[PDB]
């Protein structure tokens, strides 16, 4: 899901 | 509330989705349209380049020196005759008539039109100009 | 506050009663506002007490002692609250020193399929409530999709790796109970293009901002424009991104057209003016000759001959005035035309390099959801966003396996025991398993209830790895078919010396093409030892599983060599390559919200099965077959905390059924 995204902004 | 600088209209979305190749079709229709405008620019800017060549030198050779004669209140027989001919050529245009004589204001010309109307048959002269 | 923070850490609203609480306390929530605030405080306070020290059981007596009037006045209310919290695993979950030892007299028998976190969490809760629990596990180890590689001091997770914030995370409680070495991840992640040259800072920021703008756009496309069906098929996230990109490419062209279309209009004004100026130059030229010929006639002359010179003089100054006014108008149009040539609009939406760097950001998104963006539901891919935890993402230095192993202590776990058939009837269940080594050694387990923690990948497997008798109803099987089960692999590279920047935890690599954007797109360094971990995401994951470890390690060394130089990159001491889709006890990495699915399917997966009666006209039986796992928890799918929570939930549902509420 979204939570695992790297460099989250 | 679309993101700033992203463009997304109901109409545009439907047009890209309508078909399986409508997206690629819409993009080439614009690519072709763009080429057809770029060639029309190259044509008209080359046409405009030829017209500029014909105007080379401007109107400097045909330019006449400025004359500023001191406006006088008294009418010479010369000036009266110039006026009647100017009336015959230019009709009711008072500015042209003033320029021809060279030393009579537009008011003096307007006054002249009433004063001498009887003696210089100005009504007849205007009829001849209208014909 | 301290009481308000305890509610937050328990994922409960501090100032309101939940749906679960309304069901167990209908008297209170239907009653006066004052009694509710008393209830909410007792709950919030009991949680605070448990959370402030989760290493020892919080008893009812211990709770009542530390309460104050008028909250400690009503003892049955305090007891009901403590009981609810204990049953639903909000207190006394995980690994706590028990105050009153468990009664030797056990009530009810439960078989739990799978020794993953969901299985282990449920098992502890059930044993804790005094049920007889046995876990059947196909693997030779516990933890399931939590798998840690170990050789000497080399330690690297092939499964779950990240704690996605401690703010509301039950793994926060587990980390105080188990010695996990939680180390913060540093967000700084430099990209490196096909060649090995870092993306220039100014450009990196531009593409990242465009990626977030593109996502934001797909959301707008979904919620505002209702672009959620196309040709009966549900719209993918990938489709929406394609559509949004095409519309941005269209606008770039539409913009150019309008700019060149206002240049021709200016050139067609100039053309019409120049023509007027050429025709006027000819009339001036002619009228100058006429004036000369009139002035050639020397004085003295009659008044008509004098008038001819004067009339032509005034006529020529008039036409020379017009031409000067037209020459003014010409000059300002030539300036306007030079300004339009000076400020042309954008040439292209994104260059070939831009599209490659953007493809890395899509690979990051394909990693996060463990699936190609063409599979993700546009509408519902991010349906769990509201329940995300707060705080910095962490890794486990010990390896995540330390958690399940800790949970596995004191539990009856049969390893190398592959469940083949699950039988459920009005009188009870029997589970038929075999030894994985000698597949003919057959085992039969009789139980009151079965808890299925089998991964969605295993439940999807056609033909079935596990047969249900009677077969699962259409509403369960349809949910299994609809739901997405993704794939995501890891390459572990163990070296003798660190040739990478120790201050940077992770660094990207941009793929040549769109097709290969997921292939070794990102490298992790999160351990003491010199270990680099390469992720294979998106369409690449499935394809890279049919390629030997040597070739994969080869492609890794190549990409690393390109960034740090041939001299700096040695041969790795130890290499490991995950193949989760081929793993028959997983059949993939974790769930995703597939196009045509929703969060509602996750709830269908959690719904227990009730068998029909044995004798016709016999009363409605009780539920026998229960389901837990990351695919069962709608608000925390595809996570370890999700698995953990799903286990605690089913333990409470089973206890409530077989021990009474
Ligand atoms: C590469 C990868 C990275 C991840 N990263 C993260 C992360 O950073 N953070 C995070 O929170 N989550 C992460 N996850 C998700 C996390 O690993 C899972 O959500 C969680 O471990 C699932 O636990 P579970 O109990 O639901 O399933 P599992 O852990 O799969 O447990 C099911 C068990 O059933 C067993 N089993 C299967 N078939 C049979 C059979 N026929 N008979 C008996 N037993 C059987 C399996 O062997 C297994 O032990 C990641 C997953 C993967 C694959």
């Amino acid at each position: 899901p979204r939570s695992f995204l790297v460099r989250r902004r | 509330k679309p993101p700033k600088g992203m463009f997304l209209s109901q109409e545009d979305v439907e047009a890209v989705s309508a078909n399986a190749t409508a997206a690629t079709t819409v993009l080439r229709q614009l690519d072709m349209e763009l080429v057809s405008v770029k060639r029309q620019i190259q044509n008209i800017k080359q046409t405009n380049s030829a017209l500029k060549e014909k105007l080379d030198g401007g109107i400097e050779p045909y330019r006449l020196p400025e004359v500023i004669q001191k406006c006088n209140a008294r009418w010479t027989t010369e000036e009266q005759l110039l006026a009647v001919q100017a009336i015959r050529k230019y009709g009711r245009d008072f500015q042209a008539i003033s320029d021809v004589i060279g030393n009579k204001s537009v008011v003096q010309v307007k006054n002249f039109f009433v004063n001498y109307r009887r003696r210089f048959n100005i009504d007849e002269v205007l009829q001849e100009w209208e014909a | 506050s301290g009481v308000e923070g305890a509610a937050f850490q328990s994922r409960l609203p501090h100032d309101r009663m939940t749906s679960q609480e309304a069901a167990c306390f209908p008297d209170i929530i239907s009653g006066p506002q004052q009694t509710q605030k008393v209830f909410l405080f007792i709950r919030n306070r009991t949680l605070q007490l448990w959370l402030d020290n989760p290493k020892i059981q919080l008893t009812f007596e211990a709770t009542l002692q530390q309460l104050e009037a008028p909250y400690n006045s009503d003892t049955v209310l305090v007891h009901r609250v403590h009981s609810y919290l204990e049953r639903h695993g909000l207190i006394n979950f995980g690994i706590y020193k028990r105050i009153k030892p468990l009664p030797t007299k056990k009530t009810g028998k439960v078989i739990i399929i799978g020794s993953g976190v969901s299985g282990l969490a449920a098992a502890r809760q059930l044993q804790s409530f005094g049920m007889d629990v046995t876990l059947l596990e196909a693997r030779d180890r516990v933890g399931g999709r939590v798998a840690t590689f170990r050789k000497g001091n080399y330690v690297a997770d092939l499964g779950a790796m990240v704690v996605t914030g401690l703010g509301g995370n039950p793994m926060a409680v587990v980390s105080k109970q188990v010695n996990m070495e939680l180390a913060k991840i540093k967000q700084k992640c430099p990209l490196y293009e096909a060649n090995g040259q870092a993306v220039p800072k100014e450009k990196d920021e531009m593409v990242e901002q465009e990626f977030n703008r593109l996502l934001e756009a797909t959301s707008y496309l979904s919620h505002q424009l209702d672009f959620n069906v196309l040709n009966n098929k549900p719209v993918s996230l990938g489709q929406a991104l394609e559509v949004v990109i095409q519309l941005q490419e269209k606008h770039v062209k539409d913009e150019q057209i309008e700019h060149w279309k206002k240049i021709v209009k200016t050139q067609e004004e100039l053309k019409e003016l120049l023509n007027k100026m050429v025709n006027l130059k000819e009339k001036i030229k002619e009228l100058h000759q006429q004036y000369k010929e009139a002035s050639e006639v020397k004085p003295p002359r009659d008044i008509t001959a004098e008038f001819l010179v004067k009339s032509k003089h005034r006529d020529l100054t008039a036409l020379c005035k017009e031409y000067d006014e037209l020459a003014e108008t010409q000059g300002k149009l030539e300036e306007k035309l030079q300004e339009l040539e000076a400020n042309p609009p954008s040439d292209v939406y994104l260059s070939s390099r831009d599209r490659q760097i953007l493809d890395w950001h899509f690979a990051n998104l394909e990693f996060a959801n463990a699936t190609p963006l063409s599979t993700l539901s546009l509408k519902h891919w991010d349906q769990d966003d509201d329940f995300e935890f707060t705080g910095s993402h962490l890794t486990v230095r010990n390896g995540y396996s330390c958690v399940p192993v800790a949970l596995a202590e004191g539990l009856d776990i049969k390893l190398n025991t592959a469940v083949r058939q699950v039988r459920y009837t009005a009188s009870g269940c029997e589970v038929i398993a075999v030894n994985t080594r000698s597949t003919s050694q057959t085992f039969i387990y009789k139980c009151d209830a079965v808890l299925c923690t089998l991964p969605l990948g295993v439940l999807k497997q056609q033909p079935p790895a596990v047969q249900f008798v009677p077969p699962l109803p259409e509403w369960k099987t349809s949910a299994v078919q609809r739901m997405g089960f993704g794939n995501l692999n890891k390459v572990v590279l163990c070296f003798d010396r660190v040739f990478w920047d120790p201050s940077v935890n992770l660094f990207g690599h941009v793929g040549s093409t769109t097709a290969s954007r997921g292939e070794l797109f990102l490298f992790w360094n999160l351990y003491k030892a010199p270990i680099l971990l390469a992720l294979v995401a998106g369409e690449a994951a499935g394809i890279m599983e049919n390629i030997s470890d040597d070739v994969i390690v080869g492609r890794c060394l190549a990409i690393l060599k390109g960034i740090f130089g041939s001299s700096a990159v040695p041969q790795p001491k130890e290499t490991v390559v995950s193949r989760w889709r081929a793993d028959p006890w997983a059949r993939g990495s974790y769930s995703y919200v597939a196009a045509g699915s929703s969060g509602n399917d996750y709830d269908l997966m959690a719904q227990p099965i009730t068998p029909g009666p044995s004798i016709p006209g016999a009363p409605q039986p009780i539920p026998r077959l229960f389901f837990a796992g990351e695919h069962t928890i709608r608000n925390y799918p595809a996570t370890v905390h999700g698995a953990l929570l799903s286990g605690l939930r089913e333990a409470g549902r089973i206890a409530d059924q077989f021990l009474g509420a």
